[PDB]
């Protein structure tokens, strides 16, 4: 049904640009967003991710499989500025949860963000949270050349080879609970963003 | 290098919402 493990459920997911206007007034676009599930066969996407050490492939083999997403964004890329990302999980768990961000440019790493997050309890489950974290540099640079190409399919192409590789673990027993792989498109003018979810299996 | 379009995947993967 969601982007959900048996401990833990991804409630929201964002990258965007903020402006301030003046000191009252602030306009914010998103790039993406996330507030039955088809299938796609993991061994389609390995050479899309890093493997060899702590690897796409190893990851999914050592499970649990009931964890493992891949998403699909139509990234809105129609746009002093801030630059973030924000994210909120659900758990009914109170653990200490690690969160590894990967980007890769033709299945190699090339950012790694690892972040620590702790757990409020609300009406019977536990909130975890990334607010307004700042998009690195690599990243903001890379919507900068993207949004330089000539057309649309040399953004698309480019975009074919760039890829993000999100685990989330428990920091105490090394558990993954949710593994996200993320493929890219630019969204067709004034389609707005949009996202496909599926299953990893096999 | 493999294109995308040339592999196994649900056809929704090409179909924006």
């Amino acid at each position: 049904r969601s982007i959900a493990s048996s401990k833990l459920w991804m409630l929201e997911f964002s990258a965007f640009l903020e402006r301030q206007q003046d000191p009252d007034t602030y306009n914010k676009h998103l790039f993406v967003h996330i507030s039955y599930l088809e299938t796609v066969d993991i061994r389609q996407i390995y050479d899309k991710f890093p493997e060899k050490k702590g690897g796409l492939k190893e990851l999914f083999e050592r499970g649990p499989s009931n964890a493992f997403f891949l998403v699909k964004f139509w990234a809105d890329l129609n746009t002093s500025a801030f630059y973030g990302v924000s994210s909120q999980y659900e758990s009914p768990e109170n653990m200490i949860i690690t969160c590894s961000t990967k980007v890769c440019s033709f299945g190699k790493q090339v950012v790694e963000k690892v972040e620590t997050e702790y757990a409020r309890y609300e009406n019977g489950h536990y909130l975890y949270r990334i607010h307004r974290s700042p998009l690195c540099e690599y990243m903001i640079n890379f919507i900068h050349k993207l949004k330089h190409l000539p057309e649309k399919y040399m953004m698309n192409s480019v975009l074919e080879n760039f890829t993000i590789l999100q685990v989330v673990t428990n920091r105490d027993t090394q558990e993954t609970l949710l593994c996200i792989a993320y493929v890219f498109e630019v969204s067709a003018s004034e389609h707005g963003a949009q996202h496909h979810i599926y299953r990893l299996v096999k | 290098q493999v294109p995308m379009r040339k592999r196994q995947l649900p056809a929704s993967f090409w179909e924006e919402p």
